[PDB]
């Protein structure tokens, strides 16, 4: 094999068995079984075969000399693709093939003439097979796996997509440090039409079945009292006295004289969950005489500290002590994680105590007789606990961001109540569901509760599903209705609106949820009506209960970005907490940090404006470039918290404000190092998420819109040639007003009609009768939503009219045809 | 109120050089059961501190002088002196107690104690199976490092070994570890040599050196079936630190290697000692115990009284 | 019972039928293809997923046949025989009775205190005397045998919220459809629920199309709507999306009947399909009047809010579940 090198490695012999033949497919038996027992000579032929391809560049131009190797390209990547989706391949071996697979997918993005190369089953193959090469024990084939799908970002299908993004997903918490950062930079070069769809991901089922099996197994008590006392260190303080400990923790729990995939035991968040499991299992099966104390001394340690998270709920100024103070980025993150963890113990306990007192069946095996007789007599200890915590622990879930826990608790605290503490309970409840988008069960619970004063409950219910204006509008009737004054507003007219679709803790949650509501269709006019109507409100009622829970400085500052007058908007970013404004990095948020995950995508939104302000102010290349980097890395860095504590639980899904905030950041930071001159500093957001984000209110697109009309308008001091924005923002625009009409949002719809054209029925008729047949067909459909068909129905057949004798015409006269 | 006593950061000496117990490990030890006790058993230059300063508080990425324990240096390698002399102690995170050994045969000591009761070699060997029976009535796992193959010396050493100890009995585990190896020890051909000369050499060891810890199980060949081999005893190669034809080292990954080595370590079974619970003092105290009666001991005196 | 091995090593098990035609099975598993089929545009816009577990069946001649067999399913008389083991074994401390001996313990004594005996005939029995043994049956029965066991098999809040929101949709999608086919027969043994996802499926697809109504012990609940089932949705119970999600298949059934029509038409004139195991034109005129929305009225069409709320009250009143066959247990 090596002295044919010399044939093999010829610069130009038309002999009868082709060396590349011969090495491809007449010594095809030796990938069959002699690579188990003799990998040498399965590694020199495909050496020699590497050496021979790699100096005709793969033979990519071909695909009488030229004719021969019309069919060597297809051949290469076949070979590579069933090489690679082997599972039983030698280290070297794989090594090579990864290499090989790198060359081969750089080499095809060197130019733009290999397009037709994306269709052929041969590259759907090797494709597959590279997505299979990853998630290994390995990590420089990981490495090189991830290298290679980042370079051909483009040109994948769907299918190919769907599942890099799970893997990302999976791969985003990892005990080392360049797999999370190779992982996270090819996780945001993937479009968010992708990765916002609700696609099952089969990463996280594995998961999921792995720690399914590990629990219906039986108890191993194996657990020692010194790492069950390092983790409550490190849960209820922080400190856990070790220096990759999960690891070895794990591997010195087990045993070998008596079944987790390995490839699962690098993830952090397996690991946890796992650990969580086994402090739990160890407390209930010692009795709850754990080395923290007595047996009521773990109760009062755990009641007192849910109580006082409970208590800083209330009042954000408490400020407990080591767990809203941090000496680093790395310490706030730690703080939530620390949090999702105590919440995560704290079912687990309750599960094990209710299956420890009971028994289960086909779910968890039973425990010793000991323990069954012993929960059976304190049963009512047991309950009488719970019971009595399950108030706090609500509050706790909620502050934490975990709606699950608190819709759990709120709904046995509900069950438990057979038999005034019942307002609040529907309260939480009511919000968790909220905040989980779930309309049908809130108003499943709102017709329960009625057979028990809680018409209310419906305006939460709407609004989960969207709309944003017809909730506000229902809630301002009924604070009007409930209190006796006038609290209404300036708004749209109301029989429009509703054709297009007393306690004082009642009262604060109706006019914080109106504000939020207000918020979040970004009506900064509204907002202020609001603030004035309840400062009239309160001077007049003297209600010493109300009182908004909402920054206004914060508001104001959004307002003076978004109009464009960067001045007050310096002067009022000035006073905001944390780091000073542009003109040391570790610790750029500020001490006294809630856990609340709204505090800290206000810090991150905070950042990412006096960046924008900055580079405004600096620009009228190093003079402000070398800082503005840095500050954006770490924010983008800060930035994937959300997303890595929502892999850590079985959860399928992401936030959506987190992913468009990481999305954000990255785009930003692109443009400040390339000054709008690459495809990669716009938004990922594009009109492929109206038949695959159906599910999403208007909320995410309205921080993309805010942040693109900043480049757009930052365009006008840029002398050099630049990427058009102009198609893109009006691509969004568009997305966007076509999901805000989809729901009844009559006033949001109309300004985003407004800005991509550039409180009456009348006012939108005498104001309406490449992008241009959407532009029409949207004001049709606007129109016709606005109660006015007769409107809609002209302007749609005139459409028609003129796009029969168009140049394409295409999707348009179908579309309009068919909707007149 | 629940921070751990203290954190070991070099390790200390348990026997003195002159066979003398050393009592200083008290502090560093708790009231808590289920220990792991691990033993080293090798040649001079086998490398018993290197593999145990790895797979108790050390990486690959480190350096020899910050190792937990000390190594040979440049100086040393010249004169063909050793290094590790008595018996080290240290303590990890994880409640798992390393215990280190001095070379056995070793010609160093042979040439230190002759400037220095028939002849010193009795004295050698004696002290040498000395601290072999003490390795293997108190240990949990007893790990055996090997420079090269086929020495057909130690084998003999450990069956005689066995036979002295001082005292329902209880044999404790064995791991055959070859530090070391080449391109040529990674082939199946051999491996089934290996493993059938192994067998053939322990047939009547009444030694636990089967059944747990294989090879074929560590995901180090992919392809290569279990049937493949008769019985898989419990063995382990170590590589070097990381020709017609280019790259193609023969091995894996160093790193992964001992990975993978002290994983399977950390997980081996802890079974009781005695017909009673034993602590971390009260394992200190049996090992104290034990090791003075095997000093004045009859066996070890009726062994050189035939030589 | 048999086994089969692909060529990527994946066991697919299968079941072998004898002595019983299995023709009409493979027409009902096409009819559930089919209105699945009509769930894909709404399946693009919702986290739980509007589907309706079903397996395959392929005839072999005309009395013998292969069954598609399912893993990982778990049938709802075991968490009862389980829970029946372990309060034995609780009061034994300080085999179990089979539901047709437990049931006659109860309906004896009663019976002989009345005036009456148990020599009597079925349908000469007081409705009284049956609803106050069920009513004793249900108190014995705690309703946390399925509404737990879920919670039991999770792992995180987020994961048990998933799967019982997939739960509720895919019971009340289930309940549904065997409600307009007329599915009967559905004791705890046809009915089997998968813990990895919340699902459930039936299995016995026999006595449909209204054929449990001529039997010894005539049916009159469409469906299975016991303690269990409706304790498994939450505190809410049948008003929170199960309402919504019967509503939602309702109308997405009647907006495209005219393909079940044609199909069920396509259905009635087939040679190798035989009804009697005119009775054809009958079922078809039946499952038109209930898509229809006809089903029990003159000539007024009852709306899908009202169709869904007169199911669920004559699947859920106590008047109905007494006058029940004893192996249907309507107390669990
Ligand atoms: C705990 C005991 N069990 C429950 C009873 S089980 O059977 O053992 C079991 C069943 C499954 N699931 C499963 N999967 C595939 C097939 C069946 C199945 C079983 C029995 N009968 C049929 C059947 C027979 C005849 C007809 N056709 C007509 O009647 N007339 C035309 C239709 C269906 C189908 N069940 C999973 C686990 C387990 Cl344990
Ligand atoms: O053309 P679009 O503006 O993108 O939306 C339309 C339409 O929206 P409208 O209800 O506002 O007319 C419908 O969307 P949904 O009601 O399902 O949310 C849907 O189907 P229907 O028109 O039957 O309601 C489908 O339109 P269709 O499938 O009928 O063609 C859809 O997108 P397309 O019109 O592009 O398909
Ligand atoms: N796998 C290996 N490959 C190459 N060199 C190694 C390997 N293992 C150990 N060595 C080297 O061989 C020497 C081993 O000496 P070390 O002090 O580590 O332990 P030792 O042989 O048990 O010593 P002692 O003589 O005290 O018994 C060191 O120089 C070490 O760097
Ligand atoms: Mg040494």
């Amino acid at each position: 094999l090596s002295a044919l090198t010399t044939i093999g490695n010829a610069k130009n012999w038309a002999l009868s068995p082709t060396v590349f033949a011969l090495l491809s497919k007449n010594l095809m038996i030796v990938h069959s079984d002699l690579a188990v027992h003799f990998p040498a000579i399965q590694y020199a032929v495909l050496y020699t075969l590497y050496s021979h391809c790699t100096r005709h560049d793969h033979f990519i131009s071909s695909s009488t000399v030229t004719t021969a190797t019309k069919k060597h390209f297809s051949i290469i990547l076949n070979l590579l693709g069933i090489l690679l989706k082997k599972d039983n391949l030698n280290q070297d071996t794989r090594k090579l093939l990864m290499t090989w697979a790198l060359e081969a997918a750089v080499l095809m993005r060197k130019s733009e003439t290999y397009a037709p190369l994306f269709s052929l089953p041969s590259f759907h193959k090797f494709c597959k097979g590279l997505l299979a090469n990853t998630l290994v024990e390995d990590v420089n084939i990981c490495l090189q796996a991830c290298s290679s799908l980042h370079a051909l970002s483009s040109s994948l299908p769907d299918d190919l997509l769907q599942r890099c993004v799970d893997v990302c997903r999976v791969q985003l918490v990892h005990s080392g440090t360049r797999i999370r950062q190779a992982f996270g930079k090819l996780l945001k070069s993937i479009p968010l039409d992708v990765v916002l769809s609700n696609n099952n991901h089969t990463e996280i089922q594995e998961i999921s079945l792995a720690l399914r099996s590990h629990m219906s197994k039986a108890p191993s008590n194996t657990f020692h009292p010194q790492d069950f006392s390092d983790v409550i260190s490190f849960i209820l303080y922080g400190n856990s006295h070790r220096t990759n400990w999960l690891e070895r923790l794990f591997y010195s729990c087990q045993r070998l004289d008596k079944t987790i995939p390995r490839n699962l035991l690098k993830t952090d968040a397996v690991l946890w969950q796992w650990a969580i499991w086994e402090a739990a299992q160890f407390t209930v099966l010692s009795k709850l005489r754990t080395p923290l104390g007595r047996a009521q001394d773990t109760f009062q340690t755990i009641e007192g500290i849910i109580r006082s998270l409970a208590a800083h709920t209330l009042n954000p100024d408490q400020d407990v002590s080591q767990w809203t103070t941090a000496d680093n980025d790395e310490g706030h993150g730690n703080n939530q994680l620390r949090l999702v963890l105590l919440l995560q113990y704290l079912e687990n306990l309750e599960k094990l105590m209710y299956n420890a007192y009971e028994g289960c069946a086909n779910a968890l095996t039973s425990p010793p007789k000991v323990i069954r007789t012993f929960f059976y007599t304190n049963r009512q200890t047991c309950q009488d606990w719970l019971t009595r915590i399950r108030l706090s622990i609500m509050r706790v879930g909620l502050l934490a961001g975990q709606p699950a826990v608190t819709v759990r608790h709120g709904f046995d605290l509900l069950t438990e109540m057979k038999t005034n503490e019942l307002e609040v309970t529907i309260m939480m409840v009511v919000e968790a569901l909220c905040e989980l988008h779930c309309p049908e069960a809130i108003q499943g619970i709102a017709v329960w509760s009625s057979s028990i004063n809680l018409l209310w409950i419906n305006s939460v219910a709407q609004q989960a599903e969207g709309r944003f204006e017809k909730a506000s509008v229902e809630y301002q009737e009924h604070l009007c209705a409930m209190t006796g004054v006038d609290c209404c507003i300036s708004s749209f007219d109301k029989s429009v609106l509703t054709l297009a679709n007393s306690s004082p803790e009642v009262i604060n949650y109706l006019g914080n949820k109106a504000c939020e509501c207000y918020i979040s269709i970004a009506d900064w006019a509204a907002v202020q009506e609001w603030q004035n109507s309840i400062h009239d409100l309160k001077k007049s009622t003297s209600s010493t209960s109300l009182n908004l829970k909402a920054d206004f400085n914060y508001i104001k500052s959004l307002s003076s970005f978004e109009s464009g007058k960067f001045v007050e908007c310096t002067e009022q970013l000035e006073l905001l907490p944390g780091e000073n404004i542009n003109l040391d990095m570790k610790k750029l948020l500020p001490n006294m940090l809630s856990p609340d995950p709204r505090e800290l995508q206000k810090s991150i939104e905070v950042q990412l404006l006096r960046s924008s302000v900055c580079l405004a102010t600096a620009l009228n290349w190093q003079s402000i470039t070398e800082n503005v980097v840095k500050y954006l890395k770490q924010t983008s860095r800060i930035a994937i918290g959300p997303l890595r504590l929502s892999t850590l639980t079985v959860s399928q899904s992401l936030p959506v404000l987190s992913t468009l905030q990481l999305y954000c950041s990255s785009a930003l930071e692109n443009t400040v190092s390339n000054r709008l001159s690459t495809e990669d500093c716009l938004i990922p957001l594009f009109s492929e998420a109206l038949r695959s984000c159906k599910q999403h209110d208007v909320r995410p697109w309205m921080q993309a819109l805010r942040y693109t009309m900043y480049q757009n308008q930052l365009l006008e001091k840029i002398k050099e040639q630049t990427v058009p924005i102009r198609s893109h923002l009006m691509e969004l625009g568009l997305t966007a007003a076509k999901f805000a009409r989809k729901r009844g949002n009559v006033s949001l719809a109309t300004r985003l009609l407004a800005q991509c054209s550039e409180t009456t029925a009348q006012d939108l008729v005498q104001h309406f009768k490449k992008w241009g047949p959407e532009l029409d067909i949207e004001k049709t459909k606007l129109l016709y939503t606005a109660g006015q068909s007769t409107h809609a129905m002209e302007m749609l057949s005139s459409c028609a009219i003129s796009f029969c004798k168009s140049v394409k015409a295409e999707y348009a006269v179908a579309k309009s045809i068919l909707t007149l | 109120k629940l921070l751990p006593p203290e954190r070991m950061k070099h390790s200390i000496k348990l026997v003195d050089d002159q066979m003398n117990w050393c009592d200083s490990a008290i502090e560093y030890l708790l009231d808590q059961t289920d220990v792991l006790v691990v033993g080293v058993l090798g040649l001079q230059g086998t490398g018993k501190s290197m593999v145990m300063s790895l797979l108790s508080a050390n990486t690959p990425e480190e350096d020899q002088r910050t190792y937990v324990f000390r190594a040979q240096s440049a100086e040393m390698k010249e004169r063909g002196g050793n290094q590790t002399s008595g018996i080290d102690f240290f303590i990890t995170q994880e409640r798992i107690v390393f215990l280190d050994t001095q070379p056995i045969l070793s010609p160093s000591i042979l040439d230190h104690l002759i400037n220095n009761y028939n002849l010193p070699h009795t004295y050698v060997e004696m002290q040498s199976l000395q601290i072999a029976a003490f390795l293997f009535t108190v240990c949990h796992v007893v790990i055996v490092v090997q420079d090269w193959f086929t020495d057909l010396s130690l084998y003999r050493f450990l069956q005689t070994a066995e036979m002295v100890k001082p005292s329902t009995e209880y044999y404790p585990h064995l791991v055959f570890l070859q530090n070391k190896a080449r391109r040529e020890d990674f082939c199946p051909r051999k491996l089934r040599q290996m493993h059938l000369m192994i067998d053939q050499l322990m047939a009547h060891s009444h030694l636990r050196y089967k059944g747990t810890l294989s090879m074929l199980q560590c995901n180090v060949f992919p392809g290569l079936p279990p049937d493949f081999l008769d019985s898989e005893v419990n063995l382990f190669l170590v590589p070097f630190m990381d020709s017609l034809l280019p790259g193609y080292r023969g091995h894996p990954s160093f790193q992964s290697l001992v990975s993978k080595l002290r994983s399977q370590v950390m997980s081996m079974a802890r079974p009781q000692l005695s017909h009673t619970i034993l602590t971390e003092k009260n394992w200190f105290h049996y090992a104290a115990r034990i090791w003075d009666g095997v000093r004045k001991s009859s066996a070890l005196a009726e062994y050189s009284r035939l030589l | 019972k048999l086994l089969f091995l692909g060529s990527d090593g994946k066991s697919y098990p299968y079941l072998f039928k004898g002595l019983e035609d299995l023709h009409l099975d493979e027409r009902i598993m096409q009819f559930l293809s089919i209105v699945n089929t009509m769930f894909a545009t709404i399946n693009r816009q919702e986290t739980p997923r509007f589907h309706a577990r079903h397996y395959s069946v392929t005839p072999l001649g005309t009395r013998s046949g292969l069954i598609q067999w399912v893993d990982g399913a778990t049938p709802l008389f075991g968490l009862y025989k389980r829970w029946q083991q372990r309060e034995a074994a609780l009061q034994a401390q300080k085999i179990v009775p089979r539901p047709s001996e437990l049931y006659y313990s109860k309906i004896g004594p009663a019976l002989k205190t009345v005036g009456l005996s148990l020599d009597v005939s079925r349908r000469d029995w007081p409705l009284h005397v049956m609803k106050a043994v069920l009513e004793e049956l249900m108190e014995a029965t705690p309703p946390n045998l399925l509404a737990k066991e879920l919670w039991s098999s999770c792992t995180t809040p987020d994961e048990w919220w998933r799967v019982t929101q997939s739960y509720a949709r895919s019971t009340a999608v289930m309940s549904m459809v065997g409600y307009i086919i007329g599915l009967g027969d559905r004791h705890l043994d046809n009915v089997l629920i998968d813990m990895t996802t919340g699902e459930v499926v039936h299995i016995d697809y026999n006595v449909c199309f209204e054929k449990g109504k001529s039997l010894r012990v005539p049916e009159k609940v469409p469906f299975r709507m016991t303690q269990n089932i409706e304790t498994a949705l939450g505190v809410t119970g049948v008003e929170g999306v199960f309402r919504l999600s019967c509503e939602q298949v309702l109308h997405i059934m009647r907006r495209g009947r005219e393909t079940l029509l044609t199909l069920l038409e396509a259905f009635v004139y087939d040679p190798l399909v035989d009804w009697t195991a005119s009775y054809a034109v009958s079922v078809w005129k039946r499952v038109k009047a209930k898509l229809e929305g006809r089903d029990v009225d003159p000539n007024r069409r009852m709306s899908v809010a009202e169709q869904v709320d007169y199911v669920i009250k004559e699947a859920t009143n106590l008047d109905n579940l007494a006058q029940l066959y004893e192996g249907w247990t309507a107390w669990v």
